[PDB]
């Protein structure tokens, strides 16, 4: 999940 | 066991919404060879995947979002992302009348819209959309307000908690507030906020009608989708 | 006139413009079948569609209104008011949809039909909002009547004639909020909160049309000529 | 012709 990862970096 | 944003001032939380205002960024689009089905469908996809990244960046600077557990954020980006583009865009569109300010280097005009069939209503919609916030004077405060609104409520009833509204309260409040500030008496302020949270059912529906139009550019290989958009789409689900 | 008339008797005209609550010929003796239990419900809405185009008409300043304009809002509004009146009545069968008193269909049952049970869910959550706000049916045919002015107006003057009767409304409810002894940022609150919700009862209305479409090009049920006039005003 | 607006002019 790219929005996972965008999310908390 | 709290949220520092449950004990904001009104104030403090226009402050805030008013400075985590994502950038206006360009179209890399080249004004010297034509508008086609896919070239525009391209340019449309492309700042709309760059927003996005900002658009989460945003989203963390909205008071109690961050509060959330990252299994509800991404429930909520995933579901409001379109309506925020949207409400973004006609913002930006408000006073040029007739038109659609995607980026400062691409305004496009309803007969634009043409040149993707099936798109020329969604324009059309976004356009009625504009003259109502046009008609109805928003205000920027009151943007960055109904914005955050739309983020934390678009995907609040889909979870299949509290605190998510206990948030939208102390921007109802803020709403008002502003409302009693700008000099409207008390059942101005109770009209005009029906008037713009009457509005996001419309934008909603807008939201609807792009999230099936982008999924038929998809399903009839007319434009490549980054696979963050991919993955935007895949939340929702469509025929 | 619907402009000048008082709060209570704005919600006097709304409870008792209302229409009945209908029945399904749904027979207890033979099972479920997809085919079986969509036919049910399209058949109870083409009938629930009558009786809504006749209240609508008792909504003040309705029929103020062009009838080119009333077909328009009718067209846009009808799916997401039989969805408000769905959950209104399904308020209190927790975990259930009483689409009629005789037809009263559990979360499971949505599976019977494919691609329902996500709609079910949507629908029943909804009716947990209301039920955890405890809607009042005062407030519920405020609603109901903010719909139908509310949802194509956009997509058109008599756009203002419209939301000055949808100010009416607003009015309305607040005045059932300050009776009920709401302070003043509970009033605006609690508006809110209902608000909000006409944007999901949206949202499900776009999700039915598009399954209701789905259904129509597969011909796993046939539909009333009414209901088709009112499906393809959407597409 | 819409049935529609046939039921709205009844
Ligand atoms: C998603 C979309 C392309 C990209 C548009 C877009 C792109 C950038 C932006 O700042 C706003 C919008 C609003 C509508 C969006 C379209 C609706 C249907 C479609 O295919
Ligand atoms: C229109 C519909 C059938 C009829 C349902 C119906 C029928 C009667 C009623 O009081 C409420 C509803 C709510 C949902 C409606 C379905 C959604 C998808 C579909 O095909």
């Amino acid at each position: 999940k790219i929005l996972h990862r965008l999310l908390q970096d | 066991k709290n949220s520092l944003a449950l004990s904001l001032t009104a104030d403090q939380m226009v402050s805030a919404l008013l400075d985590a205002e994502p950038p206006i960024l360009y179209s890399e689009y080249d004004p010297t060879r034509p508008f086609s089905e896919a070239s525009m469908m391209g340019l449309l996809t492309n700042l709309a995947d760059r927003e996005l990244v900002h658009m989460i960046n945003w989203a963390k600077r909205v008071p109690g979002f961050v509060d959330l557990t990252l299994h509800d954020q991404v429930h909520l980006l995933e579901c409001a992302w379109l309506e925020i583009l949207m409400i973004g865009l006609v913002w930006r569109s408000m006073e040029h009348p007739g038109k659609l300010l995607f980026a400062p280097n691409l305004l496009l005009d309803r007969n634009q819209g043409k040149c993707v069939e099936g798109m020329v209503e969604i324009f059309d919609m976004l356009l009625a959309t504009s003259s109502r916030f046009r008609m109805m004077n928003l205000q920027g405060e009151e943007f960055v307000c109904l914005k955050s609104i739309i983020l934390l409520n678009s995907g609040v009833y889909t979870f299949l908690k509290d605190h998510i509204h206990r948030v939208l309260d102390k921007i109802t409040d803020t709403l008002i507030h502003l409302m009693a500030k700008a000099g409207l008496t008390l059942q101005q302020q109770h009209q005009r906020l029906a008037q713009l949270l009457l509005i996001l059912s419309h934008i909603r529906h807008m939201s609807n009608k792009g999230m099936e139009h982008l999924y038929s550019m998809k399903c009839k290989n007319v434009v490549p989708l980054s696979d963050l958009l991919l993955e935007m789409l895949d939340a929702h689900r469509l025929h």
